[PDB]
DNA sequence: TTTTTAGCAGCAACA
DNA sequence: TGTTGCTGC
């Protein structure tokens, strides 16, 4: 009894500090034009149909943030607004959460207890009712009784949580206190709460009124915000990374709405730069006006002044969360400028740069999450090449600081190139994508850009659960340990997507392949043909057979081709190279089977349900494959390890505690299990000679069909809206071509909206495929590890069923989860058109429709139940299935690599070519990667196009082998040819270090050796350009890595370091060719030749086309045993 | 300041001579683009004299030391350029999207003369190989 | 005598457009 | 095969210029007076343009990172035989080419509006005996004839004559000049009074009859309305074509409205009705024209919705934000067709007017009108 | 403190 | 020869 007075004072102090920060934000917002608009009083009848008589002001909500108002919690909403430059408005709303009771008869005893226990922080209390999908018989309208606790602000809500958590912990471990079951909805972010509970969304238009925000629909197009995009050039030391403590800003390049600007620091930049044009395409203009400023502080002041003048509501950068803004802010602090009081920008709790009025659109966040680019193509140049379809200017980072004095015009051309690349990357891709996501997600642009996709699914599901009055579950907490057969689980999961590599080789539309058709598969297909064609009209094309004039003509044409393939079942003819892939596979399995985490019921919850009668159809049973990884050790051995650890002593992790040492039982239970797992890994390895066992167990779960439909309705509805936009897209495509060609005739509004619907299409797309993932989002809500296993095993069963047909009528090459790559005979029944009485043609792909018909006969849900009458709880039962293959192709060529191991393919690696010879799709491979060995990139650039040459598979591999031999001649001749500097570059291998410093005092290797050798010779991001030296003989490759910059150095310096690095004091020859390890480079290229060519042909049984690169000994044995 | 482009001679020669048939114009012109830097000696008169007579790799023509730096063999669209003893370049004859034009600024008389107009170019985009 | 070669640039680069002055020509 | 040789020294005079299809058509035209000409205002600062006889392109050099060698065919002065090296696929040598130039850039041509360089051209206000005044000032620059001016201007002949006529260029006593706004419109006013006083066909005017009509009863030494002045007024306020002039009547009325704004209502915001009455009364009798304060405001600004006041576009800032600031200052709330000619000067980016409008100032609508505030 | 999932290639170490 | 780690698909 001795601290009750010191907690109240700190919360008033924190609320005053938050009000003082809110005042500073109001001052900054007003400077930037975001004056706080308060709408006129209106005592009239509220109807949203008469909005134009409705009072206040209409605007599009561009930016929203949580604030504390004179403190009361509120959200400020920033409206790019129509017409106006901008204006903010505030919605106040009480933060709240719920208490759950175990006995609904004594809720009033809990009410009196919590009124009296929370009196210091509670604003108001109310008893409410919500649907809880974990409650027995909620499907009869039974609702859980809940105590709503409301607060004046989010700080008082947090104190109520601190007071209640001890009672929940006492109740769980060990009176009206024991009637408190749990707290619910206590962890929803406050701005997300206001956005959901008021249905306000960024990217949407609203009228701000006294009653709240009213959404507007007469306006689907976005407003045009003022968009700034910037980049910065800094000094740096040779071979190191710029340090904001010592290095200066040389230049800041930027674009505002399509005008270009450059600020230069004339302490560093040697000449005055004149106004110039950088237009890399006619669709990307860049006129640059130049501000030649005297010093770094004038450069910073000009940059902050120009931001205040143009009032950008978006600032975009490339990686500026982690370089640009950190640098500007540290340089500003060295010069005594406060960047928050100058322009409203500060680092948040994550260290990311944010303001109130202006959203920070780091393009690199979208590149990492949404661009679908592999991590090797996520640097600005490779994004510009892959998205904007030009090469930006490229400068070596080691030449930047020299070129500020020697060639500053060429440094300014580089800097404006990266501003142009960033601005047009933002405007063409990031802008329409993020603001489109905001129209549906209850988040601002900054959070919508930066949160993980499974958190975006969580927000969408929280909107839908709130709208249906469902009670949100608390966030799933993984159990700290689990056991299986008395063994400690290291991890548990399910069997995921099925993947097979069936063949390896070159397959070409102009080279012949052998086919061995199963005549019984053609008999099945001939017997299925009438219903498969009817299914293509009725289900795929949503038409009636009675409207189809040529149905029997198409049937007879397919029947003839099938009969000829039945009689001539062994053929050697040209292939059709096809990809067949399931449209949105996991989402469609989920909608078809009514899979949610709201239904997976136990035998208990199913037995407690009043719909559980004799004859029940609503209990759909589905299989999944669980997979444990556990320690070989048993429960007695686990207990022996625990007793051994209880005799040990542990360091206290809490730096604020004076107690340096803890016992085992004084550790947190998570820390206890970390120490147990460590000693069990050692014990298991010592006693059982293995650390883990893995086991796969087939399990069954009950999918309720009668359970409240909110999850699946979100998926069905979202799927239909996306289809809607694909349709609208097509109608718009017709509109963009039907009309006249005067491009500027008030139809550039029509094309932006085309980008817009495309973007809402891609948006629903990501959201759907994400729901599909979210559901295994550890720590998220609505988690459902099961459901995920059913979805994967059902998918694996569908794709194995499809493969088993394709293997009987053609040859499947690769299978990955939802897709099959195959070759069919060129005589196979392919594409047809049904003719309707109205002259419209419906599309038929027989290889696709034969699979879709079999999917519908085997995987349809005849148990799907939907709630027809919500007053009487009447359910209808129908047949649901949305699982369709799509077809892509035919393709010109496909190339599949083989393993060096006997009988083993290489999965998820292939190259595919279109009929025009363009590269359609690739898998694995290098080159596209940052750094790597330049020889292998140049070899890969040459080789891929040459797979389009030759009329047979052997001819194709022979053309490819010519290029392989030419690249072997360059190495076998010791590259004495060409120029020395060129040899350097190609041989060069480049590697970037993440953060040098102590990560680097840390590990040691080739780059680590190159970075240390650059340090010996001449911070974060360093490009280790190196070659591998022949000397010292028998030394590890990591000690033979020589930096290429030594070859351009003075002969005495070059001699001293080459002698020291080769361990040859007598080294007098300094030619690069006698230093190089040609054997190492010959093995690197030979290993590329094995993976990309020798394997394909030799794996398919064609003789080895590059004999100068031998096959692995397993593959030689596999060929010899295949020919015997 | 201001100055005219004189294009009368090229125009008269163009109208009086047939259309361009191969990659070389009737007046005997060719361009060339290399993805790289052509590393040549900094001096030539001294080095042209030590080249043995049999090779003739550094010849003298009208008082100017010309270096014989390669050979070109055109096979349809394909083209190959041999450089020195150790370089082989594979390339192509491509039709120019924008017909290039070479001109000539006579600083002496402040006259500008149109020299010729291109339509094709010989490009070499792959790393040089030995001549074999 | 055999010291003529091309130092290969790994990728084709086209530089920034520049304005032209009278002195740029002469 | 052809042997490729290189000289020790290249001629840097040879440069590469991109030739667009249109340039090719121009290039293959023997008809033209002037084929093509490089033009620049000065030697060290201004841009360089390429001009045909009727169009102008601005030149932009674009550097590249490659080695580009142009080879010309040559006939070796003495027979030269080369040794065969291990080179495969070599036909007999039949001609010889030498790389004579190494170029690092191309000259791109972008279409732009030609403008006259009016640096040393003085302003003429109709002063008597102006020949004396041209030596009262020290103008070293000499412009005898207009062709010399066009020759030293960055524009084509047709563009030059069009712009020269548009800005009211003339020549007095053998000295090239630019007429003041006041005296030009005064000469127009007297001319129209004489033309309608003699019942001349306003659609078929010639120089001699009108010139005779204007200077009939005034002394020649004090009659500034010379024949060249007549040619300027006709080429400014009429369209020619045996080529005769026909008056641009709506254009004349518009000019007259600009004159009225600059003389009488440039300091006060008069109600539109009184200004239209006085404006109407200033014309020479029976001149056929109707009017709208619509273009009157397309020309000035409106302090309130029913008044008009003159504004000259030349006095407006070139900084966007400042010009928008001063525009919002002239009238807190602005119309539309009223604000469009006021913002034309800020960004040639060809945009939706509303775009830059909001960019600085901001739009706000109501029932039918859209005004502009902040 | 915020955080979708599983299946697979292949380099390199060591059981 | 197999498992295990890590990066990156
Ligand atoms: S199967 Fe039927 S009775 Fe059982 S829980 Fe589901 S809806 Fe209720």
């Amino acid at each position: 009894a001795g601290n009750k007075y010191n907690t109240l004072s700190n919360n008033y102090a924190l609320s005053a500090q938050q009000l003082l920060n809110a005042s500073k934000i109001d001052d900054i917002d007003s400077m930037m034009g975001f004056e706080r608009y308060v709408p006129p009083q209106y005592n009239g009848r509220f109807d949203a149909k008469d909005i134009d008589q409705i009072p206040g002001r209409v605007g599009w909500l561009t930016n929203m943030h949580a604030t504390l108002v004179s403190g009361i919690s509120g959200v400020d909403f920033y409206f790019l607004d129509e017409e106006g430059g901008s204006f903010k408005s505030t919605v106040v709303y009480d933060p709240y959460f719920f208490i759950a009771c175990n006995d609904e008869s004594r809720v009033n005893d809990v009410e009196e207890l919590v009124k009296k226990y929370l009196e210091s922080c509670l604003k108001s209390l109310q008893i409410i009712r919500k649907e809880d999908l974990t409650m027995d018989n909620h499907l009869l309208g039974l609702q859980k009784t809940l105590i709503k606790l409301s607060f004046v602000n989010s700080n008082q809500l947090f104190e109520a949580r601190k007071l209640l958590r001890p009672i929940l912990q006492d109740n769980a471990n060990n009176d009206a206190k024991h009637l408190i079951e749990d707290i619910r909805e206590y962890d929803v972010p406050y701005h997300v709460r206001v956005s959901i509970d008021k249905d306000i969304r960024v990217g949407k238009w609203y009228k701000v009124t006294q009653q709240g925000f009213i959404e507007d629909t007469r306006k689907i197009a976005f407003a045009d915000p003022v968009v700034m995009a910037f980049d910065i050039e800094t000094t740096k030391p040779p071979l190191k990374f710029p340090d904001s403590a010592v290095d200066q800003i040389m230049m800041i390049s930027y674009m505002i709405d399509g005008e270009g600007f450059l600020i230069t620091n004339r302490e560093i930049i040697s000449e005055d730069i004149e106004d110039f044009e950088y237009t890399p395409k006619p669709e990307y203009p860049g006129f640059f006006t130049i501000f030649n400023e005297n010093d770094e502080v004038a450069l910073l002041q000009r940059f902050f002044e120009h931001i205040r003048d143009v009032r950008p509501t978006v600032i975009s950068t490339f990686n500026g969360d982690f370089f640009d803004w950190p640098f500007i802010h540290n340089r500003s602090k060295i010069h005594g400028l406060d960047m928050f009081d100058e322009i409203g920008f500060a680092p948040d709790a994550e260290g990311e740069y944010k303001s109130s009025y202006c959203s920070h659109m780091d393009c690199f966040r979208w590149v990492k999450r949404d661009s679908y680019l592999p991590q090797g193509s996520q640097g600005l140049k490779a994004v510009t090449q892959s998205k904007l379809g030009y090469n930006p200017i490229e400068l070596d980072p080691e030449l930047m600081t020299p070129y500020a004095f020697e060639k500053p015009q060429h440094l300014s051309e580089y800097s404006v190139s990266d501003a142009v690349a960033t601005y047009y990357l933002y405007m063409k891709y990031v802008h329409p994508f993020i603001f489109s996501l905001c129209t549906i997600i209850p988040l601002n642009p900054d959070e919508t850009l930066r949160k993980g996709t499974g958190t975006l699914c969580e927000m969408l599901l929280m909107v839908q659960a709130y709208q249906h009055n469902i009670l949100l579950p608390n966030k799933h907490t993984d159990p700290i340990e689990r056991f299986y057969d008395g063994h400690l689980l290291e991890s548990e999961t399910y069997v995921g997507g099925h993947v097979e590599s069936l063949e390896a080789g070159v397959f070409r539309s102009d080279l012949k392949n052998e086919f061995k058709i199963d005549p019984s598969a053609i008999d099945e297909l001939l017997q299925e043909l009438p219903e498969a064609l009817k299914f293509s009209v009725e289900v795929e094309n949503k038409s009636s057979v009675d409207k189809v004039t040529n149905f029997e003509e198409i049937k007879n044409q397919i029947t003839q081709k099938l009969l000829e393939l039945k009689e001539n079942n062994i053929r050697n003819e040209l292939p059709l190279i096809y990809h067949v892939d399931v449209a949105s596979m996991y989402p469609n399995i989920m909608t078809t089977n009514r899979l949610q985490p709201d239904s997976i019921k136990a035998e208990r919850d199913c037995a407690s349900c009043d719909f559980n009668r004799p004859g029940k159809t609503c209990a759909r049973k589905l299989k999944w494959a669980w997979r444990g990884e556990f320690f070989p050790s048993k429960m007695d051995e686990y207990n022996m390890i625990k007793r051994a650890l209880q005799n040990e002593t542990f360091p206290n992790k809490n730096k604020f505690s004076k107690k340096k040492v803890l016992t085992f039982d004084e550790l947190s239970y998570a820390d206890q299990v970390i120490h147990i797992k460590k000693r069990l890994t050692e014990y298991s390895r010592k006693v059982y000679h293995r650390v883990k066992v893995s086991e796969i167990v087939e399990r069954e779960a009950i999918v309720c069909q009668r359970e409240n439909p909110f999850y699946v309705d979100t998926v069905k509805s979202f799927r239909d809206r996306r289809y809607e936009f694909k349709g609208l897209a097509k109608t718009w495509k017709g509109n963009l071509s039907k009309i006249d060609p005067s491009d500027k005739h008030a139809r550039d509004e029509a094309k932006k909206m085309i980008v817009l619907y495309d973007s809402l299409q891609l948006a629903h797309k990501v959201i759907l495929n994400s729901f599909y993932g979210y559901v295994m989002r550890k720590g998220s809500r609505w988690y459902s590890m099961e459901m995920a296993g059913i979805t994967c095993l059902t998918g694996a069963t569908i794709i194995q069923m499809a493969r088993a047909l394709v293997e009987r009528v053609g040859r499947p090459l690769e299978l990955d989860t939802d897709g099959i790559w195959c070759i069919l005979p060129k005589s196979f029944p392919e594409t047809y058109f049904f003719t309707l009485e109205n002259g419209k043609k419906l599309y038929l792909s027989y290889p696709c429709s034969m699979l879709n018909y079999r999917v519908h006969q085997k995987f349809t849900n005849h148990q799907y139940q939907e709630l027809k009458d919500p007053l009487n709880y009447i359910y209808e039962t129908h047949s649901e299935n949305t699982i369709f293959f799509e077809v892509d192709g035919p393709y010109k060529a496909m190339i599949l690599p083989s393993s060096k191991e006997e009988g083993k393919g290489i999965k998820k690696r292939y190259a595919v070519f279109n009929e025009d010879g363009s590269l359609a799709e690739l898998k694995g491979f290098e080159l596209k990667r940052r750094g790597e060995l330049q020889l292998i990139k140049n070899f890969q650039s040459d080789i891929f196009k040459v797979f389009l040459e030759g009329d047979t598979l052997e001819g194709c591999y022979s053309a490819v082998a010519s290029v392989c031999n030419r690249w072997l001649d360059v190495l076998d001749s010791h590259g004495l040819m060409l120029e020395d500097e060129d040899l350097v570059s190609l041989i060069c291998e480049n590697r970037s270090m993440s953060k040098t410093l102590k990560e680097y005092e840390g590990q040691k290797s080739t780059s680590i050796t190159t970075a240390r050798r650059l340090g010996d010779f001449l911070d974060k991001g360093l490009q280790c350009k190196y070659i591998i030296s022949s000397k010292p003989f028998n030394a590890p490759v990591t000690e033979r890595a020589i930096p290429v910059a030594i070859f351009s150095a003075d002969i005495p310096i070059k001699r001293s370091f080459l002698r020291r690095w080769t361990l040859d004091p007598s080294l007098e020859d300094l030619d690069i060719r006698t230093i190089i390890d040609w054997g190492y480079y010959r093995e690197r290229l030979g290993s590329a030749i094995q993976k990309i060519i020798t394997i394909p042909a030799a794996l398919q049984g064609v003789s080895n086309p590059v004999p100068r690169v031998e096959h692995p000994d397993w593959l030689k044995r596999k060929i010899a045993t295949k020919e015997d | 300041p201001s100055v005219d482009i004189d294009a009368s001679q090229w125009q008269k020669l163009t109208q009086s001579r047939e259309k361009q048939t191969t990659v070389i114009t009737p007046l005997g012109m060719m361009m060339l683009e290399i993805q790289g830097e052509l590393e040549l000696p900094k001096d030539f008169a001294s080095l042209a004299r030590r080249d043995s007579p049999n090779e003739g790799r550094f010849s003298e023509q009208d008082g100017e030391t010309l270096i014989r730096f390669g050979s070109l063999q055109i096979d349809g669209e394909r083209a190959t350029l041999f450089v020195g003893k150790k370089q082989r370049l594979l390339g192509k004859v491509t039709k120019l999207d924008v017909p290039m034009g070479i001109m000539h600024f006579n600083s002496k008389d402040n006259k500008v003369e149109l020299v010729d107009v291109m339509k094709y170019k010989v490009i070499f985009k792959d790393r040089p190989l030995p001549i074999m | 005598t055999v010291k003529i070669w091309v130092k290969y640039n790994e990728g084709f680069s086209n530089a920034v457009r520049k304005n032209v002055t009278w002195n740029n020509l002469w | 095969s052809i042997n490729l040789h290189s000289a020790p020294e290249y001629d840097p005079s040879y440069k590469l210029i991109q030739l667009t299809p249109e340039l090719l058509d121009i290039i293959q035209d023997p008809v033209q007076n002037h084929q093509l000409r490089f033009k620049s205002l000065d030697k060290d600062k201004s841009e360089v343009v390429l001009c045909s006889h009727d169009k102008t392109w601005v030149l932009k050099q674009r550097k590249h990172s490659n080695t580009v060698l142009l080879m010309r065919e040559f006939v070796p002065e003495q027979p030269i035989t080369f040794d065969e090296t291990l080179l495969f696929g070599l036909s007999k040598p039949y001609m010889d080419v030498v790389g004579f130039a190494k170029t690092e850039s191309e000259f791109e041509t972008r279409e732009t509006h030609g403008e006259l360089n009016l640096n040393s051209v003085p302003i003429y206000n109709g002063e008597l005996d102006f020949s004396d005044k041209i030596m009262k000032r020290s103008s070293t620059k000499v412009i005898g004839t207009l062709e010399e001016l066009l020759e030293n201007s960055p524009c084509s002949a047709l563009e030059g004559i069009s712009k020269w006529h548009k800005i009211g260029g003339s020549v007095k006593d053998g000295v090239l000049c630019i007429l003041s706004q006041d005296f030009l419109f005064k000469a127009l006013h007297v001319l129209l009074m004489s033309a309608m006083a003699e019942s001349l066909d306003l659609q078929h005017l010639n120089v001699e009859d009108t010139h005779h009509a204007v200077g009939k009863d005034i002394e020649d030494e004090f009659n500034p309305y010379t024949r060249e002045i007549i040619e300027t007024v006709l080429n400014k306020f009429a369209v020619q074509e045996n080529n005769t002039w026909r008056l641009r009547i709506p254009f004349i009325a518009q000019w007259y409205g600009i004159q009225a704004l600059r003389k009488y209502v440039s300091g006060i915001s008069m109600p539109i009705d009184e200004f239209l009455i006085k404006w109407k009364s200033l014309f020479p009798p029976f001149f056929p024209c109707d009017i709208d304060i619509d273009m009157l405001r397309g020309y000035h600004f409106k302090p309130t919705d029913k008044t008009v006041q003159y504004i000259a576009k030349s006095t407006l800032p070139m900084d966007p934000k400042e010009r928008f600031k001063v525009l919002f200052r002239l009238q807190s709330q602005w119309d539309l067709e009223d604000i469009k000619p006021l913002i034309e000067e800020l960004n040639s980016r060809g945009m939706k007017i509303d775009s830059f409008i909001m960019k600085y100032a901001r739009r706000k609508r109501l029932g039918k009108k859209t005004v502009v505030t902040s």
